[PDB]
């Protein structure tokens, strides 16, 4: 995701707005992160409790 | 993996930011927060080989 945005990013002049696929390109980089983030969630709650 | 992502990702983006701007022969202040950044990330990779 990181590198989509970069590299697409770079094609454009430097405008100081946030483009509509800059939105797009931010929100499936937040949806990402989450995914990760809640799978180091179940990581740490694991040996606790093995259900939740 | 994540440390060696987190500063190879680093790299790449303080090679990129630095594009930008004409080879100038003094650090600016984005170069201040990548320094800033790398650190952090490096000190975070040496806080788990510690452990
Ligand atoms: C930016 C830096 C800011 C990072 C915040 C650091 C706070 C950590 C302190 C909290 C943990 C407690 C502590 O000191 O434990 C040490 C944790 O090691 C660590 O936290 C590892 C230290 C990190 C090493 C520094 C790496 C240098 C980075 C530069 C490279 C890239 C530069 C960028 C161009 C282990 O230490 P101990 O063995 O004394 O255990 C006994 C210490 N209670």
């Amino acid at each position: 995701m990181t590198t989509i945005n970069t590299h697409l990013r770079e094609t454009l002049p430097k405008i100081p707005y946030v483009k509509a696929i800059d939105m797009y390109l931010m929100g499936c980089f937040v949806f990402v992160f989450m995914a990760l983030l809640e799978y180091a969630l179940v990581n740490y709650i694991f040996f606790s409790q093995p259900a939740r | 993996v994540f440390g060696v992502t987190t500063v190879l990702t680093m790299t790449t983006l303080s090679i990129s930011a630095r594009n930008s701007l004409p080879k100038v022969a003094y650090a600016t202040a984005m170069d201040w927060f990548i320094a800033v950044c790398y650190a952090f990330v490096f000190s975070a990779l040496i806080e788990f080989a510690t452990v």
